[PDB]
């Protein structure tokens, strides 16, 4: 990861994928909601 | 390429697609990140041309 880290420290999350399988509902315009 | 023409039966070549039927105007949402649409089953039920 790249920071800008200026001349004077910073939080995020990372998490490993894995395969499987899934079940995804679409709404009406789409778009993915569960 | 030629013209279209909508609420007529015909028969279409959309970029390698090829079907047949009546082309109607759509109140469905396709975002920009779609090509085309199916419903049920590969039968693709609407198309942005």
């Amino acid at each position: 990861t790249l920071l800008a880290l200026h001349r004077s420290a910073a939080a995020y999350y990372v998490g490993y994928l894995q395969p499987r399988t899934f079940l995804l509902k679409y709404n009406e315009n789409g778009t993915i909601t569960d | 390429s030629t013209n279209l023409v909508k609420n007529k039966c015909v028969n279409f070549n959309f970029n390698g697609l090829t079907g047949t039927g009546v082309l109607t105007e759509s109140n469905k949402k396709f975002l920009p990140f779609q090509q085309f649409g199916r419903d049920i089953a590969d039968t693709t039920d609407a198309v942005r041309d």
